[PDB]
Order: C-alpha cells, then structure tokens, then sequence
C-alpha cells in the first residue's frame, strides 16, 4: 500500500512554469524590516519569499512602467523559515536566507534621567 | 499664460515639451497637441490677499461642504502671508 | 614559472587546521623575513578543509590540501612551493 | 450590544455543538476536530481517507440526512506541509441546517471522488483539478473545465502569477492566433496595505 | 549601514534606515539618506570612444569592447595596470584581478594608501576594526589618532557617543581639535605624542595602563600622508605595550583601523596593492580606471599616447580624461558585495536597472575577457561568488565579523623598518561639516548636497 | 545616441527596439510582412498610405498602442514625403506597380518617387535607407519595367550614398502574384526561375536594418533552387490537384532569372532560405476542390 | 520511513510501462492529427516534437510524479483525439512566431540586462 520511496520531493515538472523562470530566478526568504516611519511591529511576524528584480522600462506611449517578467508582484507568506525553505526546494528555486533580526532588550529607567553624577542627566524634558 | 516651445510646440503647465531631437513629436503631425490654456499657477497668483484682523484664520475653500477640509492658518509671521494648503488662497494681518 | 602569490585558507576552531595554525604562530614571521616581496595571504575557512593556493604567472593556479597536516609538514610544503620543486 | 452589533444566537450554537459532538462520537475513526463559529457555523475536520464514509453517513443517516451538496472548493495555504484544503459544504432540508467538512491533501496524494455520494461534486471536482491540481481518484471524466486547452499550470495556486505566463494575439504571418511570453505595457502596481498596530487582540499568537 | 531603498515604477524614491543592532543601530547619516539624488545626474549610459577630432562619441558595445581588447592583446606585463575606486564591489574587483592576471599583470591598486611594509595586507587583522562597532560599547578608554569620526564614520561616532553617555567611556584624541559632539581629552596634534605614549613619559600612558579594556583607533586619513607607515608602527608599539605591560585581558583585540571608503577592505582582502605607488614606479601604457575618481593619476604623470579606460556610472574627474568609456551599474542597480571597516561582508540587492546601455561591472569585464580571448571561467553571479570563495572564503559569509587575531606577527614584522615621523600636525580633511557633504561622485552630482553646502556656508 | 532610441525590454510587442521606420508602400504584399516584423519587436512604424484607410485597416493589430501611425502622402508632392520621414531613423521603400496607369507610369513609380524619397531622407537626417528593386533589373533590358528599376537603383545610389539596395527575385507568398498567377491560368523548357519565400525577404530586410556594416551594400535575395518554368508550373498544378498583366508581365515571366554570384545574398544576413515545396502547400491549399519538380544547379 | 499513497504505480517499472503506452498512443495519433487539422508540418516533424516533449521530463525519478505526468499527457491526447482543440492549440507546441533567444554570454550581454 505504501511505496516507501526515498527521494527528495520535486514538483517542478507539474507546475507549468517555463524553464527559464526556474533555474535563473533567485528567491529571497526573509522577515521584512520594520518601517522606521512607524513604531508598530505587526508586519515583522511572518516570513516572506520574494523574487529578484528584473527590468522595467518606460512605455513610449503614456510613459507608463512596462515589465516582462510574470513573478514581479509575487510575494509568498510562510509561518516559519523551514516551511519557506521547503517550499522553495520543492518548487525548484534557488534561494537566499538571512536570519531573523530581533531588537535586543534594553535597560530603560526614568530615574536615570535625573542623575547626581552620571552623564545620563538630561538637559531638558 | 501659455508659452510656446522653441520648436513651435505649446508647453503645458507642467513644463512638458518634446525637444528638437525627440521622435515622438511625429504623433502630433497632421493632428493636434492637447494643452489646457488655463494655468492654475497664474490664476492663483492674481488672487487678492485677504485682510483679517485675527491672529488665526479659518479656510474651508468657500462653499462649506463643497470646498476642502477646514484648516486654520497662523498669521503671526508678518514677513510673508499665510497660505491655505488646499485652496492656495492667501491671508495677512493689517500691518499699519 | 614565476611564483606570484600564495594563500593559506585555515579554519579557526577546527582541529584539522590546528597544525596549520601552529605554523603561523611559530614561523610565518620568519617566512616573511625570507620573502619580503611575496604576498602571503592568510584567510579563514568554515567547515572546509585547510588549503594552500599558489598563483603563478599568467594566472595559473594550483591548490594543495593541508587537512590534518603537522606544522613541520606544512613548513616543508611551503618550502617546496617556494623553491619550485615538485 | 447596540444596533451596530450583529446579535448572537445561543440556541443554535448549543444545537450545533451537540450535533458536532454526536457526529464525533459516531465516527471516531476519521473525525479529527469539530468547531462551531461565533456566528453558528459547524465545521468538521477529518482524515482524508474518510471522505467517502463520513459524507455518506451525513447524506444517509436519519438524524443528519444532509441531502444537498451546496459547494465543493479548495483553499491553498503554501505554508502547510499538506498544501491544499478541500472543503465540502452540505445542506440538510429536513432539519434546515448546514455543515462543513474539511480535509487536507498535497500535490501528489490523490483524494477519493465523491461522485458516488453526490453527483453535484462531479463538475466541482473537475474545477478543483483545473484550478489547484488536486487529483481526484475514480472520477468518471477528469479534465480541465475552465482554462484554455493546453494551458500549463494551475492558476488558483498562491504561487501562480496573476497575469499568467503567456498572452494571446493574432499574427498575420502565420494567419492565426498565437501565444507569446506575457509583456505588460503597465505592470500591475503592488500596494502594501498591511498596517502595523494589530487590530484584534483576540487572535494574537504566542511569540514562540 | 543597512538601508531600505523605496522605489516606485522602476525609479528610486527614497532611502530609509534598516535596524541592525551591530552596525547602524537604527539610523543613517545625512549623506546616505539624501545622496540618492545624485544617481539621476551626470550618468554614463552608453559606451564612448574618441573620434578623429579627439572628442568622445557614442558607440556600440561591440566597437568599444574590440577597441579595448586590441590594446589588451597588444600589451602585456607591467604595461597594463588598473586602479580601483571607492564605490566598487568585490565581484568587479576579483574579475579585474583575474583579467589582468591572465595578461600577467600585478598592478592592481587603490586610491587610498595602506602601508605595505611589514605584514601589509597579508594578515586580515592588520587593517580591520577588530574591536567592532558593537564592541565599542564594552571599552572603558579609547584613543583616536589622526581621524575625525564625526564626518569620516558618522555611525561609528554615534556609537562612541552612546558609549560615552551610557558607559562613562573616556575618550582621548591625537590630531586637530575638531568637535565630536562629546567632550574629549586633547593630547596634541603632533605625531611625536604617539611616541611618548609608547615611552611612558606622557601621563595618558599611565591613564590607559589601568584600563581593563583599552581601545586604540587609527584612521586611514592619518595613513594617507607620507609618514603613514611610521604612524602605524607607533600605534602598533602602543598596543604592544598595552598588552605586555597591563596584561593580556584575553580576546579584547585593542588594535583597530577605521576606513573611509566602502571598496577598500574588499580590495585589500583580494590582494590589491594599496596606494598608487606601483603605478608611479612603473608607468603603464594602458590603464583601467574602475570607477577611479580620486584624481590621483592625471595624464601629466603617464606616458604619451597612453590608453585610459574608465568604467563607472557617473561623469566625474576621471571620465573625460579617458580614451574608452564603459558605462557601469550603481549600488542600487546590482547585487554586489561590500565589506565594511569591521571586516563584515554584506550584499546589496537590485532595486532598479542600470540606465540605457549600462551593464554590470563584472559582466563588462567578463565580456571583455571573452572578446580578448582570455575568457574567464565564471559566467553567472553564483560562479563569481564561488571564485570569490576561492580567493578569500570569508567574502561569502554575509553576516560574520569574527576573525583570528594575528597582532603579534604583524607587530614584530613592523619593527624592522624605522621611518622617522614628520613634523606636521595630523590634520584630517574633514575639519568642518561643509567638507562632509561631497566626498564621492554620487554626492558631487546631487542638488541636495549642493544645497546643504550652500546653506552651511551662508544661512538665513 | 538619442537615449530614447536605445533598445529596451525583451523584444516583444510592448518592448522598445530603437527603430523608427517609415515604410513607403506598406499596403502591399511585402509591406504587410515588413510592418508585422517591425511591430512584433516593438518598433515604431509610420505607415504612409495613399488609398482609403479601410485598405490600411489590417495593419493596425500588428503593433501595440501608439506604435503604428498612419499618414496621408502624395508621390507627386515633396512636402508630404518630408513630413512623413521627419522623425524616422529608418526609411524603407516598397513602392511598386506591375502595370501602367494613366497617372503613374513606370518612370514615376520606379525612378521619380524613389529619387524623391532618397533625396528627402538625406535632407532630413535619416540614418538608414533601404531600397527594393528586381533582381533582373538591367539597363539593357527589353522591358521598361526593369529598365526603370535599374535607373531607379542608380539614382537612389546617387542621392543616398549609404542606401542599401535589395534585389529579390520572384517572391512567392500566400498573397503573391507568382503562384496565384500560375494557378489562375486554368510555354517553357528553356527558362529558369529562382523564387524566394516572402518571410525570407522580410527577415532579410529586418536584419539589414539591424546589420551595422550593410550600409552601401547591394544584396540579391534568391531561393535555394533554380527551377525550369515548365516543371515548376507542372508542380504548381499538381499541388492544387489540377490537370495540366497585358504585355510586360508575360515578357518578364518569359525571361530567365539572372545569376549574380558576386553580390551577397540571404546567407550574408544569417537566413536559411526556405525551399518552395514546403510553402507550396500553404500557398495553394485554397485552389483545390508530392513529386517535387526537378531542379538545376 | 518516507511512505506515501500511490496513484497508479508502485515502482518505476509500472510507470515506465505507462509512459511507453502513452508514447505509443501519441505516435499512432500524430499522422491522423496532421491530416485532420490540415497542418503545415510533416509527420516526421510532429513525431520529433512528441519525442522532445517526452524527453523534456526524462529526469523524473518519482513514480508519483511520472504517473501524474502520464495522466496529464492522456488528457491532452484526449483533447486532440476529439478535436476539442483548434488549429492554433496544436501549434502552440512549436513556437513558430517567437524570435530565437540566444544562449551565449556575449549575445545576452549585448541584448539586455536579463541574466
Ligand atoms: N513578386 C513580387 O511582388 C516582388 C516585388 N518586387 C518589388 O518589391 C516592391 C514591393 O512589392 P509588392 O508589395 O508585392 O507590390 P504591391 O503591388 O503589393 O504594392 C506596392 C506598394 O506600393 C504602393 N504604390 C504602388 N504604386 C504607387 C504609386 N504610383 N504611388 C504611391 N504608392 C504606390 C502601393 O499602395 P496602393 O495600395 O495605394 O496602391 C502599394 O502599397 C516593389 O517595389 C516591387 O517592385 C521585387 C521582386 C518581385
Ligand atoms: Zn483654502
């Protein structure tokens, strides 16, 4: 009832992707950086897979931005790094992974503002 | 105030005009180039500066709900005139 | 035929690089004493066998492994490469 | 609770919970989980091998007799090991009720076809094969139903590009309609609308 | 420093910081934030060759590549040379290294000068910031010689300021009395003071003796002057005294060097000879200017009818004095590797595409090799990075900063040659804020930096 | 080089090839294929048309939005020619007529109009001009057609020194007048014909536009094989399953096709000529209700 | 472990048998299709195209992937038998209207930024 086959999964032949968009593209697996314009951190929770930037040019008429690759707007969401890496390997895409960056904890204290001899004494408030 | 390009074309309010060597001009030959004659910058330049005797004025663009969101303009800087961010109108305190 | 440069890739914590490490810490300076104009690059590997690259004239390159080599062994190997004997 | 809030029904909530527990008790071999929504919707999560039994039970049991198949669809979640999620929506006219059955599969594991249970599933299953690539075993005729003939790829997968890979035009050299690699005069503008400052504390996840 | 490039319909909109707790904390400098305006002006878009009138005219890629390849095939040896600029990536550096090696040349130089005497660039720790930016926060005393970190490395100075405010760091300086946004102890301006620190007569030697974790930093500006090797020897002697007398605290790594350009550390790691003295001693008859815009080499100090090739992205002091011009890509237009002053390697990403006929730098060099018949093995970016791993395997580890300590070897190699210090004060180029806005080709091409300079010189 | 003239994209419909072509006589048999090849790569085409726009209606799908611009002109007038080629960097001349007309005889069609086009293209700063004339065009020809063709070649060479002259022989195509003409007849054994495929000529013109050193050269586009007229007509009638224009055309078709081995051909442009047998079925499938003709080399 | 649910075959021999069956069916269908849709290709060219489409997937070593490919191939074969497809669809296999994309480094370097 069970094949018990021992081989790495590869569904490349069944997805219908053209051959050039498989061995040439380079996916990036990462946690998006926090937008420094805002202090919220709800967009840095999941992992994202995104493809590399290709050529965009100006349309001779109307001056719009024209592109030629299909995977320009394709961004995938994953719960963990391992899930994203497994998906990338299964689909036959070469990937680059960089580890999650978490802000290290800091020792905040209001009373350090009004210091008797240290330099943390604030000039105003 | 519509200016004319050195080639002979009309320059839009954004300053757009094909230069001598640009081939795209061929799209206008035997046809016309659409340029709006009314320039908003010139039309708003000729508006009179309103005189109010209050330190802070309000502007809603005229018409109430048919204008733009209501804003408040400070007139303390006597060097210049307070300008509405939406309408472009000018206000200024009665110096002397 | 003319040696242009040599590069030693050694790993920091691997034990198979230990002898190579010793070589530096004991005789690298002395080798620079003998060879004031030959660039002797030393670089860092990570879970890779220690290696020695010799780059000759016209870009010809030849590498030799240094895994589990002793300090006297790598001393002899560098002498062989510098003197041109094979 | 003011007129701006959708009112809750508790009688139906309790009834659906009791019936879900009943179905769970009868079929412990396949049922993995039972849930009731806050808006009184009952959904059952089962093992893939129990599609034919469980559905049959729900169609044929005197207490259930869910005679109608409202809809059959699939949901693609790439982050799961079993990528595809097969959803069966059933309607019972005798008891005026609705149920949902949920199953999981992947690209290579097939699903038994429920044509022997509901005829309505036939076309639905075809659509799934056309749109997600999920294979249904023992189907009378499994083939594409929506896409063009010879279309490569399954468009409703989350990794399929929105504009596809090829586009059609007419060529006077060959005097026919041909397909070429897609090129857009204006590329689709991708908008990042997700905001920080999460909205619903009720759905917060542990920080692992 | 890590950044986020915000683009819109294939056009760079703005630059924002990116949080890295070890490099840039959370911020970027004004030049980094507002110099992207220079990427849209004075751009090189097509290849150019000299016409019969002696002026530069546009041409196709084949014509320019053949014109360069003819001279490359005709010459050989030291008659062929190259200089690497301050905005060049490791890919193009190794590409040009291999290309000129295939024609048997070793004149691979950089505009900035690092003393090659003693160990030179053979030991990696001889020219890096070994204490690291995140390690500045653990020091208790710090000595800065011949540098102005406020304009030479703004985020490094910000980290020093943070450690000064929070860890009660003690800062002392040798050089011109510039303002560093925090108070420091000014030892003096003459390099002789350094010698006193080695001798022990100057009391700052005693003050630094008791320091549990002392840090010494020497800037490349002090190394650019003619007596740079003597200065490096003196600072190394100071660090030797620190270790032997006060005792080896452990893996503290007191010796540090702070760089000014992003392309220096990678070139030093790739075996490039720092400084342009090799070109001066043996003038070449064909010269490659890989983004070289420092103005160090003019046509006056080259042989007549010399062949100059400029490959870059901006029209600057180095372009009009060239014979063949090859338009390249900017850092916002290619996936490229840069190694910071800590020795940490990081790769950029493609935000937009190069304008017009501009191509990637390593691709240009590889095509030139193919045309000249000295075809290089690598064909794709991964193959280039495999070559980089071959030459220096730490250029492919994209977040590591750690490295072995070889201070003792380089130190005892530095004690052979004894050049005397000059009697000139250590005056850095970055005396005032007005000297910080324009430093490279991208900055000089921007209206924003021009506006900043005009506002600084006169303000309303 | 006028940055807006730099190629961009991937050579598709919406790409930019940097070619701005004015194709005179684009409403003809060769004009449609030339415009199709120019538009499928993303180039901008100016189509100057004399006829009603209804007859130009089929050219519109060949290009993307704004890539094809249709303009009226008169051969007798120089201002119209000037304003059609004002902004083009490539000019292609495909103006030709096989018969006499009370307004245009052979001299105006093949001498005066090409001379005006070449002169205006030179005065306008056009970089490339491509001119088409018959292969058998000689001054000493009995026919006024080919004599006028030769005079036009000489005059366009004089006016435009960097003009590229193409001399295709008996092009055969779905909408041609060679296979259809023979199939509509429903004399030889000494005359030899060397027909050339329509797509081969289209690709040759495109490559000549692209080719940098094909400035002043003269090409002769000919097919792979030389055919005796009798067996060629036999094969034409056999493919169609069929049992086997005033004066100039019969004289032209009775003349043998010249051989000019010194001139470069399609091989110089990297094109493998398509044999007649492969496309004969495509052309003649519409004349209905195997044993190819023997060749001489 | 690594035990999975089969589709049609248990090991590679049965999958190879099914591939051979499908190849036989396509080979027998090629000339009938060439005549019926009134093609411009020859039968040898069509069978060469069928061989190329088969050889494209010659690197698969998973019986599940192989027999799913076989299922698909029977689907297009069934589309072709019943003339569900138009003339255009059959050609879509030949890319007759597409320009040739060069593969050497110099050509790609000259044409554009595409790697
Ligand atoms: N077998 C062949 O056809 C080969 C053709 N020749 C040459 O190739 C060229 C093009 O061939 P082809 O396309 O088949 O010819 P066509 O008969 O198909 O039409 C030629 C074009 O020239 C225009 N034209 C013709 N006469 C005039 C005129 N008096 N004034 C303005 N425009 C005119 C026509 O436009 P309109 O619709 O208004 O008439 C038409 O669009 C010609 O120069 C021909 O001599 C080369 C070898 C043989
Ligand atoms: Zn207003």
């Amino acid at each position: 009832q069970l094949i018990a086959v021992d081989e790495k999964l590869d569904i490349t032949t069944l997805t219908g992707v053209p051959e050039e968009h498989i061995k040439t593209r380079k996916v990036r697996i990462f946690v998006p950086a926090r937008n420094n314009m805002q202090s919220g951190v709800n967009n840095t929770k999941k992992w994202k897979m995104e493809f590399d930037t290709r050529e965009r040019w100006e349309n001779p008429l109307m001056g719009w931005s024209s592109t030629a690759d299909p995977l320009s707007n394709l961004v995938l969401t994953f719960s963990t790094k391992e899930d994203a890496v497994a998906f990338a390997e299964k689909n036959g895409w070469s990937f680059d992974v960089e580890e999650r960056k978490v802000p290290k904890p800091k020792s905040k204290s209001y009373g350090a503002n009004f210091s008797w001899n240290k330099r943390t004494r604030v000039s105003t408030k | 105030g519509v200016r004319t390009s050195p080639t002979g074309e009309k320059v839009t309010h954004t300053g757009q005009a094909y230069d001598d060597g640009d081939y795209r001009r061929v799209r206008f030959s035997d046809r016309q180039k659409e340029v709006n004659e009314n320039f908003a910058i010139d039309l708003i330049a000729e508006q009179p500066v309103s005189e109010v005797g209050s330190r802070v004025i309000s502007c809603d663009g005229g018409g109430g709900a048919l204008g733009h969101p209501r804003v408040y303009i400070n007139l303390d800087k006597e060097t210049k005139t307070g300008t509405c961010g939406y309408c472009g109108l000018q206000f200024r305190q009665p110096h002397h | 035929l003319g040696l242009r440069e040599i590069r030693i890739h050694l790993c920091q914590r691997s034990p198979g690089s230990q002898g190579v490490r010793d070589f530096i810490e004991k005789r690298y300076v002395e080798l620079k004493k003998a060879n004031p104009d030959l660039p002797i690059l030393i670089r860092e590997c990570s879970d890779v066998q220690p290696k020695l690259w010799a780059r000759y004239a016209f870009g010809q390159e030849k590498n030799v492994s240094l895994n589990n080599f002793s300090a006297d062994q790598v001393t002899r190997t560098l002498e062989n490469v510098l003197s041109g004997k094979a | 609770t003011r007129p701006t809030i959708r009112p809750r029904n508790d009688v139906v909530h309790k009834q659906l919970s009791a019936f879900g527990q009943y179905v769970a008790e009868i079929l412990p071999k396949y049922v993995q989980q039972v849930q009731v929504s806050c808006f009184n919707e009952l959904e059952i999560f089962i093992h893939p091998d129990g599609v034919i039994p469980v559905l049959t039970f729900l169609r044929d049991h005197t207490n259930a007799q869910f005679k109608s198949l409202a809809d059959l669809t699939a949901v693609d979640v790439p982050t799961r090991q079993n990528r595809f999620e097969i959803v069966y929506n059933l309607l019972s006219l005798r008891f005026n009720s609705r149920i949902r059955v949920k199953t999981y599969t992947d690209e290579l594991t097939p699903i038994e076809s429920s044509v022997t249970v509901y005829k309505a599933a036939n076309w639905y299953e075809r659509e799934i094969w056309d749109m997600f690539g999920v294979f249904f075993a023992n189907h009378p005729d499994l083939r594409r139903i929506l896409t063009d003939y010879g279309f490569e790829g399954h468009p409703f997968r989350k990794d399929f590009p929105l504009s596809g890979y090829v586009e059609l035009r007419y060529d006077d050299e060959v005097k026919r309609v041909v397909a070429e690699p897609v090129e857009l005069a204006q590329e689709f503008r991708k908008f990042d609308l997700n905001s920080p400052w999460e909205a619903f504390p009720a759905y917060r996840q542990p920080p692992e | 420093s890590n950044i986020v490039v915000s683009t819109r319909t294939g056009e760079v909109m703005r630059i924002l910081p990116r949080m890295h707790e070890d490099i840039n904390e959370e911020w970027i400098s004004d030049k980094t934030r507002f110099a992207y305006d220079g990427l849209k002006r004075q751009r090189l878009t097509q290849p150019m060759i000299r016409n019969e009138k002696g002026l530069l005219t546009y041409t196709t890629w084949e014509d320019a590549l053949s014109r360069v390849a003819g001279m490359l095939q005709s010459f050989q040896g030291n008659d062929v040379a190259a200089i690497a600029g301050g905005l060049v990536d490791a890919e193009a550096l190794v590409a040009l290294k291999d290309l000129l090696n295939r024609v048997d040349s070793d004149s691979l130089c950089t505009e900035e000068v690092f003393p090659t005497a003693g160990a030179g660039t053979d030991l990696r720790s001889n020219y890096l910031l070994n204490t690291t930016i995140a390690g500045v926060e653990e020091a208790d005393v710090i000595l800065l010689v011949g540098t102005n970190p406020r304009f030479e490395a703004p985020l490094f100075n910000a980290r020093i300021r943070k450690s000064w405010l929070h860890n009660d760091l003690k800062v002392a300086l040798i050089g011109s009395p510039v303002d560093l946004t925090y108070r420091y102890d000014h030892l003096g301006d003459s390099p002789k003071i350094l010698q006193d620190i080695a001798s022990g007569n100057h009391p700052f030697s005693q003050i630094l003796k008791e320091a549990k974790k002392p840090m010494v930093v020497l800037g490349s500006s002090a190394l650019q002057r003619s007596d740079g090797t003597a200065i490096l020897a003196a600072v190394s002697n100071i660090a030797q005294n620190i270790r032997l007398s006060s005792g080896v605290t452990g893996d503290w790594k007191v010796m540090n060097i702070l760089h000014r350009i992003a392309s220096q550390v990678a070139a030093l790691d790739l075996g490039y000879k720092p400084g342009v003295e090799a070109i001066r001693k043996n003038p070449p008859k064909v010269l490659f200017l890989l983004g070289a815009d420092g103005g160090c080499i003019t046509r006056q100090d080259l042989p007549k009818d010399c062949f100059i090739i400029y490959q870059g992205h901006h029209g600057d002091v180095g372009a009009p004095m060239a014979d063949v011009i090859l338009p390249g890509a900017a850092y916002t237009e290619k996936s490229a590797t840069y190694v910071n002053t800590e020795g940490r390697a990081q790769q950029t990403k493609v935000a937009v595409t190069p304008p017009g006929l501009a191509r990637e730098d390593w691709k240009i060099i590889r095509a030139l090799s193919e045309i000249a018949g000295m075809t290089l093995p690598y064909d794709t970016l991964d193959q280039v990075r495999s070559r980089l791993e071959e030459v220096s395997p730490n250029l492919v580890r994209y977040d590591d900063v750690e490295g072995a300590n070889y201070f003792q070897q380089a130190n005892e190699l530095s004690k052979l040659v004894n050049q005397q210090l000059l009697a000139d004060p250590l005056v850095p180029p970055q005396l005032t804020i007005k000297d910080f806005y324009m430093t490279d080709s991208i900055s000089r091409a921007s209206q924003t930096m021009a506006k900043c300079v005009k506002a600084v010189t006169e303000g309303i | 080089l006028h940055h807006a003239l730099i190629p961009h994209g991937k050579g598709g419909r919406s790409s930019v090839s940097g070619i701005v072509a004015t194709v005179f006589g684009a409403t003809g048999f060769l004009g449609r294929y030339v415009v199709n090849h120019l538009g499928r790569m993303g180039s901008q085409v100016i189509v100057p048309y004399r006829c009603e726009p209804y007859d130009t209606m089929h050219l519109r799908p060949m290009g993307d939005l704004g890539q094809i611009i249709f303009m009226e002109w008169n051969g007798k007038d120089k201002d119209s020619i000037r304003k059609v080629v004002e902004h083009s960097n490539v000019v292609i001349n495909l103006v030709g007529r096989e018969w006499e007309t009370k307004n245009f005889d052979f001299e105006d069609v093949f001498v005066k109009i090409p001379h005006a086009i070449a002169q205006v293209s030179k005065e306008a700063g056009v970089e490339k001009l491509i001119h088409i004339s018959h292969l058998n065009a000689d001054i000493k020809s009995p026919s006024r057609y080919l004599r006028s063709k030769a005079v036009g070649e000489k005059e366009v060479r004089a006016a435009f020194p960097e003009a590229t002259i193409i001399k295709p022989s008996d092009i055969f195509g779905r909408e041609d007048r060679f296979l259809n003409y023979f199939a509509s007849m429903r004399l030889g054994k000494e005359t030899v014909k060397q027909p050339v495929y329509i797509v081969d000529v289209s690709k040759g013109i495109i490559n000549a536009i692209k080719d940098p050193d094909a400035k002043g050269k003269t090409f002769a586009f000919v097919g792979p094989n030389r055919y005796l007229l009798f067996d060629l007509v036999q094969y034409i009638f056999a493919v169609a399953y069929r049992p086997f224009t005033t004066r100039d055309k019969v004289e032209r078709v009775h003349m043998s096709d010249m051989t000019l081995p010194h001139l470069p051909g399609l091989e110089d442009l990297g094109i493998q000529a398509t044999p007649l047998e492969l496309k004969a079925i495509e052309v003649l499938r519409r004349h209905r209700t195997v044993k190819p003709a023997k060749t001489v080399n | 472990g690594t035990s999975v649910k089969p589709i049609f075959s248990r090991d590679m021999n049965e999958a190879k048998r099914r591939v051979r069956e499908l190849y036989r069916a396509w080979y027998r269908e090629v000339p009938n299709t060439v005549h019926l849709f009134q093609l411009d290709i020859s039968v040898k060219q069509g069978r060469d195209k069928v061989r190329e489409m088969f050889m494209k997937n010659a690197h698969v070593t998973d019986p599940r992937v192989v027999d799913l490919l076989v299922i698909k191939g029977k689907m297009e074969l069934e589309e072709t038998i019943n003339v569900w497809k138009q003339r255009t669809h059959i050609m879509r296999f030949f890319h007759e209207t597409e320009a040739p994309r060069p593969t050497d480094f110099l050509s790609k370097f000259y044409v554009g930024h595409d790697p």
